[PDB]
């Protein structure tokens, strides 16, 4: 039990460890007796499980590599020095997003006051909280249905071959 | 924050009080990450209630999920809504028997 | 200025010089086969004789180069090179060290223009490799 | 013409050493660049250039030209 | 072979011996290991002639040694024997194509004996797939070609040494006994004349104590070690007596912890030294010990004996006393002297067979351990051998050796010479050897015993100088691992033709003559004073009465790569070393051309390397095409050979075999049918013959640079084809499997124009940086989107497909055609790894012409980067209007001391123009008339052997008797200099200039693969600095020295910005980029992340670090 | 001079056609030496069968 | 001997330090992102050898905590305490005392001290020398027509180093409408 | 090589946002440690917690 609970960095429940051990033992016995590497289907029919389960059990049991294993022949580099930080803020992307944010407001500027206001409140560009139609209509006092229609006309205007060019590139 | 302000850099001998004043919580299990969900395990070496959230402006369970809730301790899980870079700055501690 | 194998001119008086000293060398060797001297005396006498021969041949070569020679122009103007290399190319390469740092009494009497034999080339490889290794370790010692 | 001009000796005749000239020219160049960047706004802050320039000239070159011409002063604060 | 291309030779010494098979060094070892029919044929002929006697293959030896395996009760045993091999399951081509390992099954018949009832269960056992060696001495491991390099090690035995004691100026002597697979024991007579017997490097004990422990009384020691004073002094200063007391004292000394019993110490010592399982000096060790100490114990079994220890002590004490000779046990006489640990009497060679045998032995050790552990638990008589033998450790050991080992190296396939020289390599560093940084300066020197066993010129130039070398031309490895060399026997002063293979010690015994010594033509010496080698490698003059051996030929000491440099004796050793090291980097060109002037080794090297297709049996070419040759053998069978066309070598070059024979020609055995990567008609051809003039030209060849002509770009004289392979695989993920499809989510159809119906690029379609080769899509799942992007989607009404694109794109700065695509599907029976569902490989080829920045070189260590390419109309031209192809700087010749290149140029011009010297009754013309070099048609190749080439007198005479050109004028004067014109000005140059033909190589240091630049790219994880390398974008390093330089200048702001807003300041990089793009002032730097990481690392060590302000209050670092 | 070629069953230079003794890359070098003379300003086409 | 002792006894008498800081009661734990646990391509995971040491410490501590309150003889309790001390010692400095702890491949584990010492530590590899942006490298040839204050750069290297400046300039001249199109034009290598 | 810590990020800032309301609830320890905790107004208050000083209920 202790070896099942304190033997892997990424812990696995007891039953899954038992299944892994059973599969490994069966594979070893098949390899020894038959003289070749068993195929996934052979183990699947021997273990009475689908091949997908067999490959999943094979995958779960692997041991993580170490980031400190040296790969430099002279002994200076490490395996972990060549891993790229994928979730790293790329300055080009950040500047592109900032430019998009600044350009979006200008296109709304040419629209009428009510149109830009209702669009901003609905999509929460100014504050980030998308308010409900009743909330938007409370400020101007117009009806819910009016808020429904006024928004649609703005989308039709922007989704036209007259103001799309300024915003086509960013998509 | 400003290098110009740095006047001196002192070293010392950390005592128990300092060691548990740095820490944001005790680590009391040897687990790191779930083998199926691949998310940090509670009270493990990678816990989020101690070392901070792993998603910008989000908590573990997910009730609070945007910037508007900033600096709020979720009662369901205890994680505070803040950036994920704070995982580079928060320590823990182990209480030896 | 150009380089051609006719520009590398060996002294005409070198040959006789060497032959002269060669005879002298032979005498000493005979005295060793007769038991009148010990090994150290023979080695020291041969080294002295061949040092004298090397210096004399170097003087002859220095006196033989004309002023308008391309190689003498390279050396004289200070563009590139010195006199030891130009003595090795046209003259006598001299005495060489052993695997252990100690002079070999038998010299190299052929320059790179005339071409070395097999044993002479093998003897020179010793010093070549020692110099290369010395450079290799100096590179790091200086940095430290 | 280019990085070579204006001659360094003429510049050093107007200052104490190279170390002060570096700071002096850099500060003037920052002033010129700041003036250019916020030119769209109607603003009264920063001044220059005080010499005839090109279509797109590096502000550091203009700063060095003004320093050589003798149109600037340096004080100690 | 008789069907070799014509090449006139200037050699004047007739050789009596041909060069051996250059690849035997590895094929013979592996044949011995396996026990093939070839090894049986060799050993059969060995009987009654020579010594190739070893009658047991490696595997047979291991199986015989390991068996029998017996229980403690001894009632039952298991034995192996009679190993066998089966034909391989796959061919070489299939293994290289599908990434399999070339090997064969191994079977061993095992008997299963029971002492009760006389049981026997003789049955077959499958011991695994043993890798095999191809016909070219290379292994095919995981689809890649690999080479195992022999190892130079210190042979086991007994070694005596003496040094000087610094304090007292007194000699101190020591004597070690070092076995293979065992412990060490070393005696030493210290400054006080006391004799220590240090055991397993455990402090120090008196040798008298050991003698007492072994069962020697005081009287025997006194009577035997009587004449000497060290032994008496040690014996008196002992204060101990009794075998049991001494044995207990030894136990207390070596292994403290318990009060021991006399029986524990006895078995401890027996297991430490006298037990064969834990201690075994091999055959070589026993042989060396017998030679040194005079003992004549049999070589069959190796284990230390008390007689050996006593003899070692006697030898050491006699050496210390000052006696120079002794009468060894069971012998006549022996010399008492110290040993040199670098002599090839003490350094041996572990070849591929021995290394693989060691690995197999290590595997079988654990195999038998498991077998004996399992034997007891299971019930007796109810078992069969198949239930006992577990073959996992053996295969694990083999696969661990052939991967991630220093001696099994990626093969180097630039050209045939490089591949051949990768073999025949002796490496002194590796597992069990000595490490790079620890070697002194005595193991990196040219010992006088290297003559004919190891090349003194060909070695690396980096920090491996002296630790790696190449076997000589005639070198042959003894059965014990020592290298031999052949010598011609000379008797009565007459040089007979009998040849004897001699090793280092026997060589030291005799006196050896010189290869190129005057002979009367009666096989007798004429000078009456010959320069010879003596015992200590000392050269000395001796009369032709004492010489008893001679060299078989000159160039017996030089390797194969160094034997291809014409006029070697005229070059300095350093420049020759660089030239030999640089001849292995030449790239194969699209059109090969054999050297105009060379040595006689090109044909032999090209054919023996194995890169030239050769006929197997004589016949007539029946059918022929660029892809194959079908030959109708005389015996009645037909055989078809397939030629490699535009393959890819390990280094990325192109392997392409041309055809030589015609549709009607008759072929004999061994004849050449198809060339190789860099061979021309069956002989090596690495470069081109270019017309060269030595002169400084307008400073464009200043300081080793090179000026080329445009004719070498017009005619593809130096063009080469390079190939690269790109891989991409589709696997499983959490959100379903990835897919290789043409439906990339958001890209114009124009990009998806050359893609095939499967989403893979089409053959024959050119690509440039940015194009997609394979279209791949990976599902990403639902994610939260920023308000601006949501509004943009609402405006345009698009829908997130839930899948992103991860296609394969050509790297930055790459171009070329598409040669082929190969796709593996896991569901099609392909053996993809676990978790991979599909894989695909794309091959991209391109032809590169010579351009400035590329590096050229010659055979004499004269390299340089092309820095100019002039038009054809402004190169200097000879009197008849022929421009020169390359201009070199004269200043580099005299200072570097390599006059060989000038001679090569003169002889190249002579060979190109051809000569006719038949009627001249001149002294030099007589020699040519005796070697058939009278008339030579223009363009004919010539040969100048290494140390037996062409004398300058012959060249000077020949320069007056060439063939006049169409105008009846010889353009090159008898001084070797020609009158050139000026290409630009037009006025003739004031003085004549040297001109001729040089053989120029193209090195694999192209500038295309050297250039990289970055402005922003990937960053590392822990510390946020730019990533390093060139596969990525990569940033250049700013080390300590550059920081010191900037500090010395006084530049503080530049240093601050380099160290902060370019490497570590995470929030400053994006702000700097934004400021640059928007055109405003760069912001102030922050604080680097590395400092914060350092502070956290120190705080984790319970160190209370804290940064203070102008007053004493912590800043908290955010 | 000849400025381009196309063969019936060939896609690129680095391949060989059935029934010939030479590669396409070694045939381009042979047709690079053709000494042709043309009188047409525009490109002209020739056929080899 | 007294002088050497007084060199140490006096340090704690004057400064604010106390000797009690030489014996620990709680062990700090480094933040997770300085010992990352990355998922490579294909599901393979990579660790940093500090997770293993922390896990050893925590396992030994928890087992000791269970043993103490369970009630056990002094032998096993003392053995557990010795193991805990050895685990902490291996965490801080590995191989200083006894034999180093090893992992797969038979290589010593990297401890906290090993990250500061040596030619490959923080001090000498990351703080005094760094990798930098806006930098290129290439082989040099000779140009004799240049002046003493000039150099020649290949246009690929020049365009790569000066990408942001070029983008700004060709957005300024109206050759491009925005940064995105300017970046696309620069990457694809147009003529202007 | 490619690798990714299991961390998500968003292109989003702190400037120009209005924070939601919160309430500070006070908790006390046995030894006298007191602390405050911010919770959303639309939240339930649990009866028990862990201390911010000595890690006790
Ligand atoms: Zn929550």
């Amino acid at each position: 039990r202790a070896m099942a609970d304190q033997a892997r960095t990424i812990r696995i429940p007891v039953h899954m460890v038992e299944v892994i051990n059973k599969l490994a033992r069966v594979q070893r016995q098949m390899l020894q007796d038959l003289g070749r590497e068993p195929t996934p289907e052979e183990l699947a029919k021997e273990l009475d499980m689908t091949p997908e389960k067999v490959i999943e059990v094979q995958k779960y049991g692997r041991e993580p590599i170490s980031l400190h294993t040296p790969l430099g022949e002279d002994g200076d580099s490490e395996f972990g020095d060549l891993i790229e930080d994928s979730e790293a803020v790329v300055p080009a992307d950040a500047v592109s997003f900032t430019l998009l944010q600044e350009q979006l407001h200008s296109v709304l500027d040419t629209l009428s006051e009510r149109e830009a206001g209702v669009v901003s409140m609905r999509f929460g560009l100014t504050d980030g909280q998308p308010k409900t139609l009743d909330e938007i209509g409370k400020v101007y006092g117009v009806t819910r249905e009016r808020i429904r229609q006024i928004e649609s006309k703005t989308m039709s205007k922007l989704r036209h071959p007259s103001r799309s060019q300024v915003l086509r590139d960013y998509l | 924050d400003d290098v110009n302000f740095f006047d001196e850099l002192r070293i010392g001998l950390a005592t128990a009080d300092d060691i548990r004043q740095w820490s944001h919580g005790e680590v009391k299990k040897p687990e790191t990450i779930n083998y199926r969900t691949l998310k940090p395990e509670k009270d493990g070496l990678f816990c989020e209630k101690i070392f901070g959230p792993t998603r910008d402006w989000e908590c573990y369970c997910g009730k609070y999920k945007r910037v508007r809730f900033k600096g709020i301790i979720c009662e369901r899980c205890g994680v505070e809504v803040t950036r994920a870079k704070v995982r580079r700055e928060r320590m823990g501690h182990i209480e030896l028997a | 200025v150009t380089v051609a194998i006719s520009d590398v001119v060996v002294p005409e008086a070198k040959k006789a010089i060497v032959k002269g000293y060669e005879e002298q060398d032979e005498k000493v060797q005979k005295q060793y086969e007769r038991g009148l001297i010990t090994k150290e005396e023979r080695t020291q006498e041969l080294i002295a004789i061949w040092t004298k021969a090397t210096n004399e041949v170097a003087e002859a070569m220095n006196a033989n180069f004309p002023k308008t020679n391309p190689i003498f122009m390279m050396v004289d103007s200070g563009a590139r090179g010195n006199m030891m290399q130009m003595r090795q190319i046209a003259g006598m390469r001299g005495l060489v060290s052993n695997a252990k740092n100690e002079t070999i009494p038998r010299p190299i009497k052929a320059s790179f223009r005339e071409g070395l034999t097999v044993l002479e080339y093998f003897i020179s490889t010793h010093g070549a490799r020692k110099g290369l290794a010395d450079t290799a370790l100096r590179t790091a010692d200086s940095g430290y | 013409e280019g990085i070579i001009n204006p001659p360094i000796d003429e510049l050093l005749e107007a200052t104490d050493s190279k170390y002060s000239l570096v700071i002096y020219a850099a500060k003037r160049a920052r002033q010129i660049n700041a003036y250019y960047s916020q030119l769209g706004e109607g603003l009264l802050e920063y001044v220059g250039p005080l010499v005839d320039t090109h279509v797109h000239e590096k502000p550091l070159s203009i700063a060095l030209r003004e320093i050589n011409a003798g149109l600037l002063t340096s004080e100690a604060i | 072979a008789s069907t070799a291309p014509l090449r006139i030779s200037f050699a004047k010494i007739k050789e009596p011996l041909e060069v051996p098979n250059l690849l035997a060094l590895q094929t013979e070892s592996f044949d011995w290991l396996l026990g093939n029919a070839a090894w049986k044929a060799r050993v059969e002929a060995a009987l009654e002639s020579g010594q190739d006697v070893p009658t047991k293959s490696g595997l047979e030896e291991i199986f015989e040694e390991i068996s029998p395996i017996e229980d403690f009760s001894g009632s039952m045993s298991l034995t192996f024997r009679d190993h066998r091999f089966e034909p391989p399951k796959n061919s070489i081509d299939e293994c290289k194509d599908r990434d399999f390992t070339y090997g064969a099954p191994l079977f061993v018949t095992a008997e299963f004996t029971n002492n009760e009832t006389g049981e026997i269960k003789s049955q077959t056992v499958f011991m695994g797939d043993f890798p095999l060696m191809t016909n070219k001495g290379t292994f095919v491991i995981n689809g890649t070609e690999r080479v195992v390099v022999s190892q130079l090690v210190r042979s086991p035995g007994v070694y005596f040494d003496s040094s000087i004691d610094k304090t007292s100026d007194k000699d101190i002597f020591s004597a070690k006994i070092i076995p293979s697979r065992g412990a060490w024991l070393e005696m030493e007579i210290d400054k006080r004349d006391l004799v220590g017997v240090r055991i397993d490097r455990k402090r120090k004990q008196s040798v008298t104590v050991l003698l007492k422990a072994l069962g020697w009384t005081t009287e025997q020691i006194l009577q035997e070690f009587g004449e000497y004073e060290s032994m008496r002094a040690t014996l008196e200063k002992d204060h101990t007596q009794g075998q049991d007391d001494a044995l207990l004292d030894i136990y207390r000394k070596l292994r403290p912890g318990e009060p021991p019993t006399r029986e524990a110490a006895q078995t401890l010592l027996e297991n430490l030294y006298f037990n064969p399982k834990r201690y075994d000096l091999a055959k070589v060790g026993r042989y060396k010990v017998n030679k040194k100490l005079g003992a004549d114990e049999p070589l069959d079994a190796g284990v230390l004996t008390t007689d050996d220890v006593i003899a070692t002590i006697k030898y050491l004490v006699k050496l210390h006393a000052g006696e120079t000779e002794t009468i060894g046990e069971n012998g006549n006489e022996i010399v008492v002297e110290t040993d040199d640990i670098d002599h090839f009497g003490n350094r041996r060679l572990r070849n591929v067979g021995e290394l693989i045998q060691n690995q197999v032995r290590t595997g079988l050790a654990r195999m038998e351990r498991v077998v004996r552990e399992r034997m007891t638990t299971q019930d007796v008589e109810a078992i069969t051998p198949q239930t006992l033998i577990n073959i996992r450790p053996v295969v694990a050991s083999i696969k661990e050796f052939f991967g991630t080992s220093q001696l099994s190296q990626f093969m180097d396939q630039n050209n045939p010479l490089s591949g051949l020289t990768h073999k025949r390599r002796l490496s002194a560093l590796g597992p069990g050897g000595l490490s790079r940084e620890r070697a002194g300066f005595e193991v990196r020197d040219v010992h006088p015993s290297h003559y004919g066993r190891m090349c003194p010129i060909e070695t690396p130039e980096g920090p491996n100088i002296g630790l790696i070398g190449s076997l000589a031309s005639y070198g042959r490895v003894n059965a014990f691992g020592f290298i031999e060399t052949p010598y011609r026997k000379v008797v009565d002063g007459q040089v007979t033709d009998e040849v004897d293979y001699v090793t280092a010690d026997e060589e030291d015994r005799f006196v050896i003559a010189q290869a190129n010594a005057a002979l009367d033509e009666e096989l007798r010496f004429s000078e009456n004073r010959v320069l010879v080698r003596k015992r200590g490698g000392e050269v000395d003059y001796v009369e032709p009465s004492d010489v008893d051996y001679m060299d078989v030929s000159p160039r017996q000491m030089v390797s194969v790569a160094t034997a291809m440099i014409p006029f070697l004796e005229h070059d300095d050793a350093n420049r020759a070393l660089m030239g030999a090291n640089m001849m292995r980097q030449a790239v194969p060109l699209i059109k090969s051309e054999a050297p105009l002037v060379g040595t006689g080794m090109e044909y032999r090297c090209a054919t023996d390397a194995g890169d030239v297709l050769k006929a197997e049996k004589d016949g007539v070419v029946q059918e022929l095409s660029a892809d194959y040759i079908t030959v109708a053998n005389d015996d009645g069978t037909y055989i078809t050979y397939r030629l490699h066309k535009f393959s890819r070598s390990n280094q990325g070059t192109s392997v392409n075999q041309k055809v030589v024979v015609d549709e009607g020609d008759r072929v004999i055995e061994g004849q050449v049918l198809a060339d190789g990567p860099a061979t021309e008609d069956g002989e090596m051809a690495l470069g081109k013959n270019l017309l060269v003039a030595f002169m400084p030209w307008e400073g464009h060849n200043y300081e080793d640079a090179i000026i080329l002509s445009q004719r070498l770009v017009q005619d593809d004289v130096l063009s080469s084809i390079h190939i690269e392979e790109h891989e991409v695989d589709a696997r499983d993920t959490k959100l379903g499997p990835e897919e290789i499809t043409r439906d990339i989510p958001n890209v114009s159809e124009e990009v998806l124009a050359d893609l095939d119906e499967r989403g893979i690029i089409r053959i024959g379609a050119e690509v440039v940086a940015g194009d997609i080769l394979v279209g791949k899509v990976t599902p990403k799942g639902e994610t939260e989107l920023t308000p601006e992007e949501r509004l943009l989607r609402a405006i345009f009404g698009e829908k997130a497909r839930e899948v992103r694109d991860t296609s394969l794109k050509v790297p930055h700065g790459e171009i070329g055609k598409i040669i082929g695509v190969r796709v593996f599907d896991r569901e099609e029976g392909d053996e993809l790894p676990p978790g991979v569902n599909q894989l695909v490989r794309v091959y991209v080829a391109q032809k590169r012409k010579i351009t400035d920045g590329d590096k050229l070189a010659g055979r004499h260590g004269n390299k340089g980067v092309i820095s100019k390419i002039l038009p054809i109309e402004d190169m200097p031209f000879l009197e008849d209007g022929t421009p020169v192809d390359i201009i070199l700087n004269p200043l580099g010749v005299p200072s570097r001391m390599n006059p060989g290149q000038v001679l090569e140029i003169h002889l190249g011009w002579l060979a190109s123009r051809g000569w006719d010297v038949s009627g001249l009754a001149d002294e030099w013309a007589q020699r040519l008339q005796a070697i058939g070099a009278d008339k030579v048609a223009p363009g004919t190749n010539v040969a100048t052997p290494v140390f037996d080439g062409a004398r300058e007198d012959e060249l000077a005479g020949l320069l007056n008797h060439t063939i006049p050109n169409r105008d009846g004028e010889r353009m090159v004067l008898p001084t070797g200099k020609a009158r050139l014109f000026d290409g630009r000005s037009g006025e003739p140059f004031p003085d004549p200039i040297s001109v001729g033909y040089m053989y120029i190589l193209k090195l694999h240091h192209l500038v295309d693969d050297k250039l990289h630049a970055r402005s922003t790219g990937p960053y590392s994880m822990i510390t946020q600095q730019p990533l390093g390398g060139k596969a990525q974008f990569g940033g250049q390093r700013f080390g300590e020295m550059e920081v010191w330089a900037l500090e010395a200048y006084g530049a503080a702001y530049a240093l601050q910005e380099l160290l902060t807003i370019k490497s570590d300041d995470v929030t400053g990089r994006v702000k700097v980029y934004e400021a640059i793009v928007k055109g405003e002032n760069i912001p102030e730097p922050g604080i680097p992340e590395s400092f914060k990481v350092l502070i956290k690392e120190m705080q984790s060590l319970c160190l209370n670090v804290e940064v203070l302000s102008s007053d004493g209050m912590s800043i908290e670092m955010r | 001079a000849v400025t381009s070629i196309r063969i019936d069953g060939v896609l690129h230079e680095f391949t060989t056609v059935p029934g010939v003794k030479e590669d396409v890359t070694d045939l381009i070098l042979n047709i690079k030496q053709l000494v042709v003379s043309s009188e047409h300003d525009e490109p002209v086409v020739m056929y080899l069968r | 001997r007294a002088l050497k002792r007084l060199k140490v006894v006096s340090a704690f008498l004057q400064t604010a330090n106390s000797p009690k800081g030489m014996v620990l009661d709680c062990v700090p734990v480094i933040p997770p992102d300085l010992r990352p646990m990355v998922q490579l391509d294909g599901g393979r995971f990579a660790t940093s050898d500090l997770n293993d040491l922390y896990r050893r410490v925590i396992n030994r501590n928890n087992r000791l905590k269970r043993l103490l309150d369970l009630g056990a003889p002094e032998i096993i309790v003392n053995n557990e305490k010795r193991m805990l001390q050895e685990a902490v010692d291996a965490l801080f400095d590995n191989g200083r005392r006894g034999r180093p702890v090893t992992g797969p491949g038979n290589r010593p584990l990297k401890s906290l001290s090993d990250m500061l010492k040596g030619k490959q530590g923080r001090f000498r590899q990351n703080l005094l020398g760094k990798r930098v942006d806006y930098s290129a490298r290439s082989v040099i040839v000779v140009g004799p027509q240049l002046k003493l204050h000039q150099c020649g750069l290949p246009k690929a290297m020049a365009l790569e180093l000066f990408k942001p400046f070029v983008m700004k300039r060709l957005v300024d001249l109206n050759h491009a409408q925005n940064i995105k199109s300017a970046k696309r034009m620069v990457e694809r290598g147009r003529t202007v | 090589l490619r690798g990714t810590r299991l961390v998500v990020t968003s292109y989003e800032t702190d400037r120009g946002i209005d924070l939601a309301p919160r309430q500070a609830v006070e908790y006390a320890c046995e030894k006298g440690h007191r602390f405050e905790m911010p919770f959303s107004v639309e939240a339930e208050i649990p009866p028990e917690w862990e201390c911010k000083v000595c890690g006790i209920q």
